[PDB]
């Protein structure tokens, strides 16, 4: 079980940027991908949940109108696209695979974030 | 697309007893391999051996997933009565599936004592297979009407567990997944 | 609800224990808050899942527990290799992490 | 649509939403139990108010279920116990004037002193522990004039109130009311009248006394050297030298009276030190003895929740061994345990009463006790007896492989018992009566103190060192009468208790003398008196007591068999003395 990310970015301001990532090693369809940020000297940020089965997405609260999520089964690659980039948007965005809300049903489940990528660093 | 067998029995909450929450599984693969292979101390069967399942196609899974008492789990056996039997899940004679359940003592219960989950205490008549009814109308065992007020022979029939991490195993709460087989070919 | 760490830089000599804390505006579900360990220079990892439950792959010296609003994490005898950044998480409502701890 | 459908429908709610509240309660006094704080104080009380207001209120409803028009046993069974108004039927001034009696009479007794010294361990330790006929008799009379005296006026007011209330809820008075708690009504062939108790225990009794009175004889030859100016070799003994305060237990009697004194009795205590024996241990051999015999053993629940050591100094326990059930199959002891034999004898008593307990936990709440008073104790009480016989400690580890059990070791433990078991029946015969009487109203009340002394010496063949007027009350000196509880319990415990060793050695096959019976290895034994225990009180005593024994009554003859090897040995002892005793007879 792998995720790979894609290289860093540089973007001007109000530009947007789409980072991809691959998943393999295990089955595409039966996990979701999640997208946790993290800024120099700061914690880590959720940015949003998508399932890999019925395309349903989960966003957080300051997010919604800018991110936009999506995924391909065929190459097994998920996508995470920001909008309107602004100075404050500049960090590591991790993928992950989650084991935090069912991909068929939707609900709660227990766990966590199992797998983390390497992170991809976009610039602006 | 393997099957959402993973997202039922790691789900966060199950439902109440009297109101149990079916699920519908189908359209995909089902490795039930994993269902003989954990530490889900009632795996139960009645007529299917869970080794030929792997080699049938089952036109529907269902997944009934509820909260009932250690003590009330025999009465998820098909035959039985009583009341969860009777009044809040029955289960039919003919039945052919599974039932599994596991202690979630550590889950399901608080100090201060968990009062989410209730169940049917009181009814006119007792339950078909299959059917559940959530009404809570008040339920009068004597010759005069309350019009909805629980006075004296007027009852409130849904009462409610309490469930604390000292209790007996008995009255420890225990997460039960009853799968019924009537699109989903196992590997 | 709004997670809090403390203390914010737990930095111990290696071979004693080391305890984190944290602590919730509101009450959550036990089986709904995880633990996260974080090497410099590198991603995160699962650590702790479903509040006490060991993720896999990880040493038997981590050690978690909690209820309500206030969850700990212990490790039994702080390594060289644990002086890394922990955060809490709970998705009991949406999403969120706690400010984090360094040791 | 009928009062059988209803009343089944009431109770079928009540023993839903009773369990909550009682468990609520009774984890609360626990706590208290175990960490004793100002904040668990309030938490307690609080929570006994909410349990004891419930009741009251349900005690209402159960009115309109006339037991007439219900035919279900175990219907009638709930509902009589739930329908009781008890002190509720007076007039609320008479109500409020009974209680607050009542809560003055427990103050005075329990925080009364002397000079000044309390009752313990004060006039305790002097009655135990001093061999002085002045001075122990100071310590008996004073508390009889200072504290007894002072209840004097309290009591008559409390029997005129109790009484009334009596006849209120139709008895024909209060000791009427108390002996209702026998009573067996409803199946044919195990009927059982409860002014029939008064019979049944004077016929045992009288069956007994001829045992008392050859125990009586060697006791009193014995004390007579140790009070050889005060007690006449014809006469009763003198109430303040019996080694207790009220004449109770002559236990405290066994250091004048030891049969064959150059030999020590069976002690392990230092074999339990020197094997390193510990609280945990001690249970854990318990907890194997039942599982031999054919009962399950202690759950899970039991090692993690209970409190078996002392906790400490800064957790203030309060320490007296407890069985508690605490609902919802919830079973701990609290108990602070030293490594010695009265403790190990003790785990195995208080983990009778927990086998009992787990027994009927399939019971209604309302059913989900003993048949009767004596039930309870007696069923618990005879696992000691075999936790000390000397087949069981011989293949513990705790008893040497060339240990003998002599002759003179057999009469050692018999005296020892025999001191302790048959030495209280004639005072709980006695006390009941006496009391029976006051109630009923067959004693004037000035002349109830006549009364209590002129039948003391006839029953029990105890007199008084001083004379008393009738300003005095002294059987309000003891706990159980200033406190309102029934005694007849203590009687009807010790003769059932008989009753089930003597049922279950023979089902044991054990040959030889009861006394050195064990029930170990054993599932004839263990199944025969399981079938009684998970009845609880879904049955008749009458018939729960037939499951086991066969009787449908009391008796006397297992008891009498008990001591047989004892009793001829005081016979060849009493040969050159009087047995028996002259009432006309005072130390004044
Ligand atoms: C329920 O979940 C258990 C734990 O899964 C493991 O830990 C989580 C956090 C993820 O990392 C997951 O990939 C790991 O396998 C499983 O062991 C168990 O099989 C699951 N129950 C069922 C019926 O599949
Ligand atoms: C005893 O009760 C006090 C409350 O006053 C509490 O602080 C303390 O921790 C309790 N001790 C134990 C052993 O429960
Ligand atoms: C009495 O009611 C109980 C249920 O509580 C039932 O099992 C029993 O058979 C009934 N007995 C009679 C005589 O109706
Ligand atoms: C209890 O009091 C009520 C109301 O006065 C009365 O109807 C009922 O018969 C009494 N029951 C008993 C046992 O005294
Ligand atoms: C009694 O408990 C012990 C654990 O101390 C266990 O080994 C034994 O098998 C149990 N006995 C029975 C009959 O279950
Ligand atoms: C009871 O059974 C145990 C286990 O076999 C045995 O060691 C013990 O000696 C037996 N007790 C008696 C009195 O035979
Ligand atoms: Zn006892």
């Amino acid at each position: 079980v792998q995720l790979v990310q894609s290289g860093a970015e540089v973007k001007k301001p109000g530009a947007s940027v789409k980072v991809s990532c691959k998943a393999s090693g295990y089955p595409f369809t039966s996990y979701g991908i999640s997208w946790v940020r993290q800024a120099p000297g700061q914690g880590l940020e959720w940015m949003g949940w998508i399932s890999t089965y019925n395309g349903n997405t989960n966003y957080a609260q300051k997010f919604q109108g800018r991110v936009t999520m999506t995924t391909d089964t065929s190459t097994t690659t998920g996508y995470m696209e920001l909008r309107r980039l602004r100075s404050d948007d500049t960090a590591v965005y991790y993928c992950a695979r989650d084991y935090t809300r069912g991909a068929w049903f939707g609900e709660s489940l227990i766990g966590g974030f199992d797998n983390w990528g390497q992170g991809t660093l976009v610039t602006v | 697309n393997l099957c959402p067998f993973d997202e039922v029995f790691n789900a966060t909450t199950f439902a109440s007893v009297y109101a149990w929450n079916r699920k519908r599984i189908s359209n995909c693969v089902a490795d039930y391999s994993v269902l003989y292979n954990f530490a889900f101390f009632a795996f139960k069967c009645y007529g299917v051996s869970p080794t030929k399942l792997n080699d049938l196609c089952f036109t529907n899974v269902y997944a009934d997933s509820f909260v009932i008492r250690g003590n009330e789990v025999s009465q998820i056996a098909p035959g039985q009565t009583g009341n969860i039997a009777d009044y809040n899940y029955k289960l039919p004679d003919d039945f052919t599936g599974c039932v599994i359940a596991w202690n979630s003592n550590k889950l399901d219960s608080t100090v201060g004592g968990n009062y989410n989950y209730r169940y049917r205490l009181f009814r006119k008549s007792k339950l078909k297979p299959f059917e559940r009814d959530i009404s809570t109308e008040i339920y009068q065992a004597g010759n005069k009407p309350c019009n909805g007020v629980a006075g004296v022979n007027c009852y409130f029939p849904l009462q409610s567990y309490g469930f604390r991490p000292t209790y007996g195993v008995g009255h420890q709460p225990y997460r039960v997944v009853v799968l019924s087989f009537e699109t989903v070919c196992g590997p | 609800i709004v997670l809090t760490q403390s203390p914010g830089t737990l930095s111990l000599s290696p071979g004693e224990r080391a305890t984190l804390s944290c602590r919730a505006s509101q009450t959550v579900s036990s089986t709904s808050l995880a633990w996260y360990q974080q090497k410099p220079g590198q991603a995160p990892r699962l650590l702790i899942y479903g509040a006490s439950s060991r993720a896999t792959g990880i040493p038997d010296r981590f050690s978690g527990s909690g209820s309500g609003t206030d969850f700990t994490l212990t490790i039994s005898r702080l390594e060289p290799e644990d002086f890394a950044v922990y955060y809490c998480q709970q998705h009991d409502t949406s999403l969120t992490f706690g400010g984090g701890t360094k040791v | 649509s009928t009062i059988e459908e209803q009343a089944k429908t009431f109770l079928d709610k009540f023993n839903h939403e009773a369990e909550d509240l009682f468990y609520q309660s009774s984890l609360a006094s626990w706590n208290y139990n175990t960490n004793i704080t100002e904040e668990n104080v309030q938490n307690m009380n609080n929570a006994g108010d909410k349990w004891s207001a419930f009741l009251k209120e349900q005690s209402t409803l159960a009115q309109m279920y006339p037991l007439q028009e219900i035919q279900n046993l175990t219907v009638k069974l709930q509902l009589q116990a739930l329908q009781q108004n008890g002190s509720s039927v007076l007039s609320e001034d008479k109500s409020k004037r009974l209680n607050t009696i009542l809560n003055t009479m427990s103050t005075i007794y329990s925080t009364g002193k002397v000079c000044c010294l309390l009752l313990e361990p004060g006039l305790n330790e002097i009655m135990a522990n001093s061999l002085d006929y002045n001075e122990r008799l100071w310590a008996w009379e004073s508390w009889r004039s200072e504290v007894g005296k002072q209840l004097r006026p309290l009591y008559e007011e409390y029997v005129v109130l109790k009484n009334e209330m009596a006849r209120a809820n139709h008895y024909e008075d209060y000791g009427d009311y108390w002996r209702g708690d026998y009573e067996v009504n409803g199946v044919d062939g195990y009927d059982y009248s409860r002014g029939q108790l008064i019979e049944d225990v004077e016929h045992t009794f009288e069956e007994i006394k001829p045992l008392y009175e050859h125990l009586h004889a060697y006791v009193r030859a014995k004390l007579m050297n140790a009070y050889p100016s005060y007690i006449s070799p014809i006469g009763c003994l003198p109430a303040h030298l019996l080694g207790d305060m009220w004449g109770r237990f002559w236990t405290n009697l066994y250091s004048l009276t030891v049969p064959f004194g150059q030999k020590p009795n069976i002690d392990v205590t230092d074999a339990m030190v020197d094997q390193a024996w510990d609280a945990q241990r001690i249970f854990k051999e318990a907890e194997k003895f039942f599982v031999s015999v054919g009962l399950p053993n202690m759950t899970q629940g039991f090692w993690e929740n209970s409190m078996l050591t002392d906790p400490g100094n800064v957790q203030k326990a309060v320490c007296h061994p407890t069985a508690w059930d605490l609902g919802k199959g919830d079973f701990r002891i609290l108990m602070c345990t030293k490594v010695t034999m009265d403790d190990f004898l003790t785990a195995h008593h208080e983990m009778g009463h927990i086998q009992y307990d787990m027994a009927y936990a399939a019971q209604p709440f309302l059913l989900r006790n003993g048949a009767n008073e004596g039930f309870h104790e007696a069923v618990g009480e005879i696992m000691s007896l075999s936790a000390a016989t000397p087949k069981h400690l011989k293949s513990i580890g705790l008893l040497s492989p060339d240990f003998q059990e002599d002759n003179e070791t057999e009469i050692n433990f018999l005296l020892k018992q025999a001191l302790t078991i048959v030495g209280t029946l004639p005072f709980t015969y006695m006390l009941e009566k006496w009391r029976w009487m006051v109630f009923k109203g067959e004693i004037p009340k000035d002349q109830w103190m006549k009364k209590w002394w002129e039948m003391k010496r006839e029953i029990v063949g105890v007199v008084e060192p001083v004379p008393h007027d009738e300003t005095y009350c002294d059987p309000a000196s003891l706990f159980h009468v200033s406190n309102d509880y029934s005694f007849i319990r203590y009687y009807t415990r010790t003769l059932y208790q008989f009753q089930f060793q003597e049922a279950l050695c023979q089902a044991a096959k054990h040959e030889g003398p009861l006394h050195k019976c064990d029930i170990s290895n054993s599932t004839e034994a263990g199944q025969k008196l399981f079938n009684m225990l998970r009845l609880g009180k879904s049955e008749p005593w009458t018939l729960a007591l037939e499951n086991v024994v066969g009787a449908k009554n009391m008796n006397v003859r297992p008891l009498l068999n008990y001591f047989e090897p004892l009793f001829t040995w005081l016979k060849d002892q009493n040969k050159n003395s009087f047995v028996g005793w002259s009432t006309d007879w005072s130390p004044y």
